[PDB]
Formats: C-alpha cells, structure tokens, sequence
C-alpha cells in the first residue's frame, strides 16, 4: 500500500543516517554510550530490513514490465536481472516527501534499465 | 565512482531533517 510505502522509506533514511552517524563518530575516536549504540544498531538493521521489504514488494512490478520485452533477443531472466538493477536505483533515489507512490516512481527506472540493457547488447 | 545510497540521501535531505526522523524512530522503539 502507498501508506506502508512511506513508512518503509522513513525507516530506510533513519537507518542510513544512523549508519553514517556511527561511522563518522568512529572517525573521531569517540564512541557512543552502550545504550545509544544499541539503539543506533537496531535502527541501522531495521533500515536494511525496510530496504529488503520495499524491494521485495516491487519485484512483481519488475516482472510485469519485463514481460513486455520478451522475445527480442534478451532472455526473460536477463530482463528481470536488469529490471532489478533499475528497481534498486529507484529505491535509493526515491523521495517520500514529494507525494507520489514508489511504484509509480520506479516504473521509469525499471523500463530504462531494461531498455539500455537491450540496446547495449545489440 | 557511482554515488552511494548515503550520497543520494544527502542530496535530498538535510542533517537536521535526518535527526528529526531518527528521533521519531528512537521514540517508537522506546514505546516500548
């Protein structure tokens, strides 16, 4: 659902930030108190779970688009592979504040990856 | 070198916005 989409994207951003914060804290010799570190660690892992879930919820969309391009020189599983690279590119660039659905946003990135993959093999 | 996921996030979201988000998440955890 569109609503669960936003929740997943927030979890992803929070996780990315939690990860960066701990990385940059390390670069200055400072460590977080054990209680903070534990929560940061949880947020970071929760973010990666959210990323996998958002990906998973959109693999079928990759498949529906790939089916449009079968029978033109590229094997079905190869279309799906390239389509999946388009999907994770969309995930990383997607901005939940704009207002549009992630699936709507991902469509262009998925078609693009497939299209460029087909042109470049030929 | 391609931009990482973090690099992309940093282009669209201020660190102050990211702190607010992290806090809102830390909150749901501790509740509870």
């Amino acid at each position: 659902n569109a609503e669960e989409e936003v929740e997943l994207a927030k979890r992803i951003e929070a996780g990315l930030y939690a990860t960066q914060l701990m990385t940059e804290l390390s670069e200055r010799g400072e460590k977080l108190p054990a209680a903070q570190r534990r929560d940061m660690m949880w947020i970071c892992r929760d973010g990666d779970r959210a990323k996998n879930h958002l990906l998973e919820a959109n693999l079928r969309l990759v498949v529906s688009l790939a089916k449009r391009y079968t029978g033109r020189g590229m094997a079905f599983l190869d279309l799906i592979q390239e389509g999946n690279l388009g999907l994770i590119r969309a995930v990383e660039k997607f901005d939940y504040t704009k207002g549009y659905k992630f699936s709507t946003y991902a469509t262009w990135w998925i078609r693009q990856a497939i299209t460029r993959a087909m042109a470049d093999q030929a | 070198p391609p931009r990482t996921h973090w690099d992309m996030l940093l282009e669209r979201r201020s660190i102050e916005e990211l702190e607010e988000l992290l806090k809102e998440r830390l909150e749901l955890i501790r509740s509870r």
